RNA sequence: GAUGUCGGCUCAUCACAUCCUGGGGCUGAAGCCGGUCCCAAGGGUAUGGCUGUUCGCCAUUUAAAGUGGUACGCGAGCUGG
RNA sequence: AGGGAAACAACCCAGACCGCCAGCUAAGGUCCCAAAGUUGUGGUUAAGUGGUAAACGAUGUGGGAAGGCUUAGACAGCUAGGAGGUUGGCUUAGAAGCAGCCACCCUUUAAAGAAAGCGUAAUAGCUCACUAGUCGAGUCGGCCUGCGCGGAAGAUGUAAC
């Protein structure tokens, strides 16, 4: 998975996920990209699962940019646990996703192979995504 | 028949038909690509 | 007009008179009889006569026969490698024959690098990728 | 390159949202260092066909508001971040004596004949297109040639390593920022 | 192009009855073909027969085409004897009933209605003759489900074509 | 200012995500067998040794010994291990 | 409190001083239970959607933008198709256009892929671009959007208008 090397604190708040993704919406490194069109939450093994789908469906070369980064820690109360005995401990990591956030980018492939590779990538992600080219 | 929630044309001989409100697939080659609803 | 591909040609080469290796093939295209068999005039001794290997043809109605810039027969002439003639039983399944690209200087007299590729090392890739799809491959 | 324009005597948020959802239009402005700015409505369908062109942004665009016609360079563009379509267009006046910075694409001409590709196994990595320039409107590069033919494996082409066509000032070279244009490197 | 604007081109030996709402086709080698032609349909006359719709629907666009097809095989069945050659194992044709012992302990007897007729031109074969292709194909299907084609060795009653999926174990 | 447990007995009632029986499709289904998936709830759907057992493990049967809801059905019906 | 949301402290409208067999409105409504439009104009929708719902899957249908294939006669359907060395490759009952291990232009001159794969688990049969004489033409592939269709199985009785 992708995790930070160390963070300043261990628990964040829950927070909210509002707005559109104005920053992070351009294909800034690659030629083709997998942009999200709905807001949600990618859990760093969704991210790695779609990553492996991409890097396994290319088979020949290319360069894949993984743009999202899970830096938000998410906790959990275990089972048979009464509520309110301090905040529960960290389990996994999460990138907060807004509509427009470019998730993955590729160059070095054809447009058809890129499109049917981001189809494999989008099959593993709980978001509504789309396919964009460089403007 | 093969009941899914996603029928597709598995080969080139497959052919998608709306029959009686059901999205079926008929294959003129292999009856294992016959599939019922989706 | 008539529009389709993966057209399927096989007869004994040169003479179209023996029919029942195929027999009544057509009944869709609609051309005449007098229009294949006058261009047997100039050149033998180059491109493997008689054995069933097809031209895969396109048609026009000018009738003064036309040959391409092409001397590569490539479809139905390459089962035998040791001298035995028939075909493979079922693909990928019956592993009994051990096969790579070893002995080629018998044919590498006339490699003919013009109609294969851009240079000679890519002509190694063509013979490294020629017959490799019913029971052989190339590492060596 | 010609787009048709209008007058736009009504400005704001809900006004702009009504232009986009009811009238099918797109707001814009025209401005230069020599005249007042002027707000303009355009059509989304009529500017989205310009944006289809590869030489859209590095080119003279005639622009007709009434019977008044202006020469116009598109120097800004706003775009809906999720769906992706033009909101307000934000373009610039063009005068014949003016410095006129625009973005020009890179075009990466002969990549099959690359000595880090054919003999040595490697792939071309374009890190940058859309170079910003600084040029009079007389010389507008619709493209900038990037020759990638005599470049070996592991070698990098920078902004100094290519051509500035007939008085075109590449902006980052005028600083100490010699950016990496393209790249030839080993595969994965 | 679309098929309802393709005219019928009936021969001289099809003496039709225009009635305004339903067509009634008579002739030699079979006759008495009546069809209640639907409301969204036009039946006009010339030296040949032809069809057109009435209103801008996608439902009648299928109906004019099927009405041309129904009268096409109706006319050409009033003219010619619609056939089928079903190949089977063992056929003792005797009369208006058919007798066949398809691998069971009982020979299942199949009777033939008015219209259709079955013959015994060979040892393993049935030729059918009828005036509408509807009932010809229906009685061919009614023979066919007595014993469908087993793939492995190959038994049962077939059609005239050979597209039967065969497998080996 | 009381809605008295688990199990067994007795009596049930519904669902269907069907255990048998019935009808099919595909098959890597030659046939006896199967595997899986549809359709179907009409009727059926063990006796025991151990332990308080539910369960479980065995023994022997059956065409089969289905899965669940009903105050984990049922003590103003019984028991009380 | 009253009216509406079937029933429903807290939701909507509205704050009951008392009487009236007077009127006008709010929310919500106007086919019958049940008071008021079986009102008008233009559409959409065939699921009883309305009147339960997600990933995803569908020639369901309405609308609006665009491309090229568009009569020198297109998208599926009838009257030739079919080579000028050689055994073009570690294999020896049998390794051509689907094995662990891959693929781009020199003929006699109007003709065309050393193959994206179903055949007689394989040989001797045969479905995909046609530089055309031939039937005579208006159709094919994606985007945005309206409403719909499957995905959708439970227990006393229709039983989520």
């Amino acid at each position: 998975m992708l995790q930070p090397k160390r963070t300043k604190f261990r628990k964040q708040m829950t927070g909210h996920n509002r707005g559109l993704a104005h920053r992070g919406s351009k294909v800034s490194f690659g030629e083709y990209a997998l942009k999200a069109t709905s807001r949600g939450r990618l859990t760093a093994r969704q991210i790695e699962s779609a990553r492996r789908a991409l890097t396994r469906h290319v088979k020949r070369g290319g360069k894949i940019w993984i743009r999202v980064f899970p830096d938000k820690p998410v906790t959990k109360k275990p089972l048979e646990v009464r509520m309110g005995k301090g905040k529960g401990g960290v389990e996994y990591w999460v990138a907060q996703i807004q509509p427009g956030k470019v998730l993955y980018e590729i160059e070095g492939v054809s447009e058809e192979l890129a499109r049917e590779a981001f189809a494999l990538a989008a099959a593993k992600l709980p978001l509504a995504t789309s396919f964009v080219k460089r403007t | 028949m093969k009941v899914r929630a996603s029928v597709k044309k598995l080969c080139r001989n497959c052919k998608i038909i709306r029959r009686d409100g059901i999205v079926r697939v008929i294959c003129s080659a292999e009856p294992r690509h016959k599939q019922r609803q989706g | 007009k008539k529009i389709q591909a993966y057209i399927k040609l096989q007869v004994k080469a040169g003479q179209a008179n023996p029919s029942p290796p195929v027999g009544p093939a057509l009944g869709q295209h609609g051309v005449n009889i007098m229009e294949f068999c006058k261009a047997f005039n100039a050149k033998t001794q180059g491109q493997e006569p008689g054995l069933p290997t097809p031209v895969i043809i396109t048609v026009y109605s000018d009738r003064s026969f036309t040959f391409e810039t092409k001397s590569t027969p490539a479809a139905v002439l390459l089962k035998k490698a040791a001298g035995i003639t028939s075909g493979s039983a079922r693909p990928n399944s019956q592993k009994v024959g051990t096969v790579t690209r070893a002995q080629l200087e018998e044919i590498a007299k006339t490699k003919q690098a013009d109609l294969t590729a851009a240079d000679l090392d890519a002509a190694v890739r063509t013979i490294a990728g020629s017959a490799r799809s019913m029971g052989l491959n190339v590492e060596g | 390159f010609i787009v048709n324009a209008q007058v736009r005597s009504d400005l704001g948020k809900g006004a702009s949202r009504r232009l986009r959802r009811n009238a099918g239009l797109v707001p814009a402005v025209v401005y230069g260092g020599d005249k007042e700015p002027q707000s303009v409505t355009l059509e989304l369908r009529e500017i989205a066909k310009l944006l289809e062109n590869e030489a859209a942004f590095s080119h003279v665009i005639a622009l007709n508001v009434g019977g008044v016609k202006e020469t116009v360079l598109i120097k800004a563009l706003q775009r809906h971040p999720a769906k992706g379509f033009v909101m307000h267009a934000d373009f610039l006046r063009v005068v014949a004596d003016h410095k006129l910075t625009a973005h020009v694409p890179l075009h990466f001409i002969n990549e099959e004949v690359a000595v880090g590709v054919k003999q040595a196994g490697g792939e071309i990595s374009h890190t940058i297109s859309e170079v910003e320039v600084s040029c009079l409107p007389k010389d507008l590069p619709e493209f900038i040639e990037v020759d990638m033919a005599k470049v070996e494996l592991g070698q990098i082409v920078h902004l100094s390593d290519l051509k500035a066509p007939k008085g075109v000032e590449l902006v980052q070279l005028a600083h100490g920022n010699d950016l990496a244009v393209a790249n030839i490197h080993a595969s994965r | 192009s679309r098929v309802a604007k393709n005219p019928v081109k009936l021969p001289a030996g099809v003496e039709i009855k225009l009635a305004g709402q339903q067509l009634s086709i008579k002739g030699a080698k079979g006759a008495l073909e009546l069809k209640v032609h639907p409301s969204v349909e036009v039946i006009q006359d010339s030296g040949e027969l032809r069809f057109a719709a009435r209103n801008g629907d996608q439902q009648t666009r299928a109906m004019a085409g099927t009405t041309r097809a129904l009268v096409n095989n109706m006319v050409v069945g009033v003219s010619q004897g619609f056939e089928r050659k079903l190949q089977l194992v063992g056929v003792q044709a005797k009369g208006q009933v058919l007798s066949l012992s398809l691998g069971f302990s009982h020979p299942v007897d199949y009777e033939l209605p008015a219209g259709i007729v079955a013959e015994t031109p060979s040892q393993t074969d049935i030729l059918i003759k009828g005036i509408d292709k509807q009932l010809v194909g229906q009685v061919a299907a009614e023979i066919r489900d007595f014993r469908p084609p087993e793939p492995y060795k190959g038994k049962g009653v077939r059609y005239a074509d050979e597209v039967v999926r065969r497998k080996e174990a």
